[PDB]
């Protein structure tokens, strides 16, 4: 997926129950694969301490 | 005629600077400058949108 | 850091032994990671992300339990075997090693 | 110095600060006290370390060359161009346009080269540093009459003391250095394309101003740059592909991140 | 009492009216105006026709089917060939203008599909060979779609330009591209996109055949969906329309 | 860097219902995620990133 | 200028939003608040945690069928087992607290069904056999559904709940449960339903464990339909919050 | 300054200053004038030298290595850790938390090894020392494109003039340095126990620019700490046990003080 | 802007001092603090003990 | 800077081959000029403002088109050739080279 535009994609559809996963994640800014090449993980990779909280807007 | 400003320092000093020579590209670097507006690429756009308020309406 | 650098396992024979290497990264070191095991000379090897089976005897007996996680064990088979092995662990930044005795 | 969180409680109200829509640009302005009551706290961090001019006002090695005192390689050329290494060209294109004066340090060391001559007691090396602007006479060989110096800037340095350093004034015909240009030197459109067209920064000579010895001798020298006085313009991307040229953005297609098992996987 | 979703705007003698919209992007804050006298540097008298250039011109429309990668064109190149814009900038030798971009794309609410709508100034892209740089009229297209492609060009000995639609054919990431104003078409929601962009150049004026100073992209984040019945041929269609446009060095045609 | 003692957390989302679909609409949906930081963020020490690598002068 | 449809709650650290809701019902007009030093008896100082237990907890969902009779829940028993609220009335005598239900169903358009949300105080139920009581664990489901149904239960020796609809296991008309705080909703228009109530009791607190102050039901009274094609796995989910809760006399844990 | 001595005279009172209980901590605030007759003595003592300040500011060796200039060893490095030594790592376990900026110097001297090579007439051998932040990259070799240094901080030195020193900030994300922690990083409670799961100071290079000759030369780097701007809590006992890891406090128990031959002897 | 400050001299002068950094960790350091308060560790009781009564009556 | 450095040539035997090395020079770049064709060994040199005609096989069929301009192009003839020709346009302080294969 990552050699493809179906990595940003999140898979949603509609399942026969309730309460099932759609996906997670760990809160590690600048090291974790997920946020690693994006603008703020790329600035985070120029330090060594970060501090502050995260916005995360779904569409 | 020497300027006199503040150190940097933790919270929770001034320190002496000559200029010795007259081209003003042999100044030492500004390091004290914290001026910062992000209204510029956060929030780009025409009408102005309060956040309690929904965005379209 | 291996927890435990200083250990003895007895194992009775016919029994697989379980030699356990566990290991935590420190932050400061961030480098190419090479495992290895000796044997007191060597049984495994791991490095640039590849695993190489060294030693006669124990030729076809040795294999990893896991490395990139954090787990470099190794789990040996068909004990006669007695002897001391070191899983060295090298990051670029530091390095550790751990000593297990086997008796039987 | 960065914003203090204040404190809010239990809220039922009509208000609706987290529903939004991205499909504006409108980067939501929303912050913790609106979606969880919190505590008041005072913050005394600043954003001091992450102004432009704290990231950029380093030194930092550019091109490093060799020549020697013997033979045929007497003297050492270079065109003035920050592209030649990985790191301080990448820092540099997270903006369009800068505007930079540049502190100038240079680091020159000698080494004895392998031989058989014997009785070798060498004396201490002199060092000329010159440069040449776009369109100045550039050396043939190592006594060419071009080292008189008469108005090119210079430098002269003897082995042994602290490296020389020289500050130089924000050079260009434009109102910004650019560090990407889309477009063509010729109006015809068939020639040069890319950010090469519009670079035009001189060549830099070093070499030694005596022998010193009967045996062989390798000089060579580091260049680090420094930008002072930082002004940018327009943020753009960092670089995910890795570098192939020093003229062009040429590039090879990759992931866009590295990969992990499954998507509710933690590592 | 009326609805932010509506919005109208007139140009010269051309206008355009949304029923649904999201907002207007105005850049990076500037609305376009005119040059002043402390920052210009030729000497003659510009020209400012104010009516005949400032207006609306409508490009060619492109469809979007379930697997187009995505679409780029150059603002200066695209009006070369269209009205009296095209005819001012080939007599001329310094050209200084501003742009909008309205990118219509009208779908029912059965259909699911999202577009990203960003502008790139000084949008430099890179060749499929590493050792050559890509040719004329092979990034370039006049009125034309030039669209991307998924998966890397072949490397050979030939000029062809990297259309990869992950690396954007500049080698960033396409996610990061929303540095740039940019604005989302969500068929469930928004219909079309309005960006205003000021003249932005490291230079007072600079030569329009020559130089290209933005390219705007369309790119399908989330592909076209829907189901067997409704409608296949869902086509995007661009608007652009220079602001405050004027022109200096008047001599013979061409280029 | 990756770090134990100071650890971050975890960041999960489930259905709280359903997706509830008519007839002749597609089942199948998508989900895009933007990240962001507020206005109390902040970094310090500056090092060289670990992504950028030069084999030779280019 | 926004839509009275969209409300937002903020709980200690948790939050819900609607786009679609009708209104919030605040119970007998009262706002739930804490015990008065004229009203109190006990002596000893009361615990008030305050954020760790005043916020909301997600039940387990139940299908929609287009058969199904209705669900019932007591509310203090509900959250016995979930976080802090349950370990903090587990090692307590007395409790004292108010609530707030908001129950959730989305359908499509196409979709057409209605639901009943109502409160009942003292929700006494009645026993299949007439001679003996409805046995704990028939009456009562830890984070369970316990649904109704249409028809009488059979009479035998067995400690069995009456599970009728129609009398709602009370004795009493299900049409005139609309006495108590009531919210409708209906899928063609309302998708969501909040109701606040205060604490209500002959006593100033009450022993959690052993005693039951409110029963919500959920009851269908116009069915769910659709054709074939559209999505056919309809779940409910309910969300409880208290408010304002207080405990007293703490001892060794258990019940 | 110190308190001065009083004069007292012969008592006969209820008074009791001598008599106490030491069941309670409150240590006898009792002065000679109380217990005898003593004669008024100005005091110009000063308590200056034992302040915090004066006892732990004086540089003080933490770690000296090699490298060599051809072969395998061709650069040294040392991840940042003042319990090297036995002298510095004493002194600061006095307190359990100090909060301190540092200034840091070097003492880099070279030797010529014994070899078997003809005509070795060496040239002046520059030295780089360069610093890795927790998670910066670090060299694999000693031509790896790391020591371009665009952000890391270094500093060259030419051999032969006064030795290269740099202050450190207080770098932490605590309030203040833990020399001891009871405790571990993984909340299962099984790994790493101790300082170690604390402590992150990044890792420092130390090389030579050029060989500078034909035969080999072995370099050495001494590393001198020194604390400024001192701030201590909390005090605890000196170590009786000599150190054996810089890991851990393990240590091996012995004897509580040295023996005399009776309860009597005076030696 | 020059800080003139006391020497330390025996009992029974003035030097200057400029700072050339903007920093506040290059400072020479802190050596004339002359500040005590062994309260805390000895007599670190909550009922004062005076010393002339008895400590336990 | 010589424009499309990576080139490849496909032409038919019995025509004559032309092979084109236009580049630019840098306003950086004033020194001597010196233009070399390599055959992978030199088929044509031109160096001092002077031209030289070095392979027999090609003798008498190599000749330049146009040099001082900025077009440094050749044209062959009598194909029978197939092999790499690099154009190496000296300058000195900038230096560029061209390359174009040729089939049949
Ligand atoms: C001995 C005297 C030496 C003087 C040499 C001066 C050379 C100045 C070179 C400046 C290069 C600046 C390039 C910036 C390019 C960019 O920012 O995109
Ligand atoms: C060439 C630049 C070198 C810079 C190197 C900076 C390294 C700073 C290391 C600080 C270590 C402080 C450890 C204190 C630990 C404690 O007090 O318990």
């Amino acid at each position: 997926k990552v050699n493809s535009m179906e990595a940003y994609q999140i898979p949603v559809r509609s399942n026969e129950g309730s309460g099932t996963q759609v996906f997670g994640f760990p809160l590690q800014p600048g090291y974790s694969s997920v946020f690693s090449r994006t603008l703020l993980g790329e600035i985070l990779n120029y330090y060594t301490h970060w501090s502050g909280s995260i916005k995360l807007t779904f569409m | 005629g020497a300027q006199v400003s503040t150190q940097k320092t933790g919270a929770h000093i001034h320190y002496t600077n000559i200029n010795y020579y007259k081209d003003a590209a042999s100044n030492s670097a500004n390091r004290q400058d914290f001026t910062q507006d992000p209204g510029k690429f956060t929030e780009p756009v025409k009408d102005i949108m309060i956040k309690s308020l929904p965005a379209l309406n | 850091s291996i927890t435990t650098p200083e250990e003895m396992i007895e194992k009775a024979k016919g029994e697989t032994a379980y030699l356990p290497c566990k290991f935590t990264l420190s932050p400061e070191d961030q480098g190419p990671l090479d495992i290895e095991w000796l044997i007191s000379q060597v049984i495994i090897l791991y490095s640039g992300d590849k695993i190489y089976d060294y030693y006669p005897d124990l030729k076809g007996r040795v294999h990893f339990t896991s490395l990139k996680s954090g787990d470099a064990s190794i789990n040996v088979t068909n004990l006669q075997d007695i002897g001391t092995y070191q899983c060295k662990v090298k990051k670029a930044p530091g390095v550790a090693n751990k000593k297990i005795h086997l008796v039987v | 110095r960065v914003a203090d969180t204040v404190g809010t409680g239990p809220t039922n109200s009509e208000a609706i600060p987290a529903l939004t829509a991205a499909e504006t640009g409108h980067t939501s302005q929303v912050v913790p006290g609106d979606t969880m009551q919190t505590r008041h706290v005072k913050n005394y961090h600043s954003r001091s370390e992450s102004t432009i001019e704290n990231f950029l006002c380093r030194s930092a090695c550019v091109y490093f060359t060799e020549y020697e005192n013997s033979g045929a390689k007497r003297y050492a050329e270079w065109v003035l161009t920050p592209r030649q290494a990985a790191q301080l060209r990448r820092k540099l294109e997270f903006f369009t346009y800068v505007r930079f004066d540049l502190e100038l340090t240079f680091v020159i060391t000698s080494t004895q080269q392998p031989s058989t001559t014997q009785n070798q007691d060498a004396q201490i090396l002199t060092h000329q540093i010159m440069y040449v602007p776009p369109g100045g006479p550039v050396p043939d060989k190592v006594d060419s009459y071009v080292w008189q110096t008469s108005t090119n800037p210079s430098v002269f340095w003897t082995e042994g003391n602290a490296p020389p350093r020289m500050s130089i004034p924000f050079l260009s015909i434009g109102n910004a250095y650019s560090n990407f240009y889309d477009g063509w030197s010729e109006f015809s459109r068939n020639g040069v394309y890319g950010i090469n067209t519009l670079n035009n920064m001189g060549t830099l000579y070093a070499r030694h101003v005596n022998a010193g010895s009967t045996g062989p001798i390798k000089s060579t020298i580091r260049i680090y740059f420094k930008p002072k006085h930082v002004k940018a313009w327009i943020p753009r991307p960092p670089r995910l592909c890795q570098y192939e040229k020093a003229k062009n953005v040429n590039f090879q297609p990759s992931g866009v991140t590295t990969t992990r098992q499954s998507i509710t996987t933690m590592t | 009492g009326y609805s932010d979703r509506a919005r109208s705007i007139t140009l010269g003698n051309s206008t355009i009216t949304t029923q649904e919209c999201a907002n207007v992007v105005v850049g990076y804050g500037v609305w376009p105006d005119y040059l002043k006298d402390s920052e210009a540097t030729a000497e003659d008298q510009p020209t400012q026709p104010d009516v005949a250039t400032c207006r609306f011109y409508t490009l060619d429309s492109v469809q979007w089917q379930k697997t187009s990668p995505g679409w780029w064109w150059k603002l200066p190149d695209a009006l070369s060939n269209l009205g009296l814009f095209g005819q001012n900038m080939q007599y001329h030798y310094l050209g200084r203008t501003g742009y909008t971009v309205h990118v219509q794309c009208n779908a029912s609410k059965f259909h699911q599909g999202c577009l990203l709508v960003v502008c790139v100034p000084e949008a430099e892209m890179g060749c499929a060979t590493l050792d050559n740089t890509p040719s004329s009229a092979e990034l370039l297209g006049g009125d034309s779609a030039k669209e991307f492609a998924d998966k890397p060009v072949a490397s050979g000995s030939n000029k062809l330009v990297q259309r990869v639609v992950y690396n954007a054919g500049m080698g960033v990431g396409v996610g990061n591209l929303t540095i740039f104003p940019h604005q989302w078409i969500n068929l469930r929601t928004n219909n079309s996109a309005t960006i205003v962009m000021p003249y932005t150049n490291s230079v007072p004026m600079d030569n329009m055949f020559r130089h290209n100073n933005v390219t705007l992209m369309v790119i399908p984040f989330v592909p076209l969906d829907y189901c067997p019945g409704s409608t296949t041929y869902v086509p995007i269609t661009v608007t652009i329309a220079p602001m405050c446009a004027e022109y200096n060095g008047l001599r013979l045609a061409g280029h | 860097t990756s770090d134990e003692y100071t650890a971050g957390g975890f960041i999960t989302c489930w259905y709280q219902t359903n997706i509830v679909v008519p007839a002749d609409a597609q089942s199948s949906c998508y989900i895009m995620c933007f990240v962001s930081a507020c206005n109390d963020f902040s970094v310090r020490l500056l090092k060289d990133t670990p992504f950028i690598s030069q084999q030779n002068f280019f």
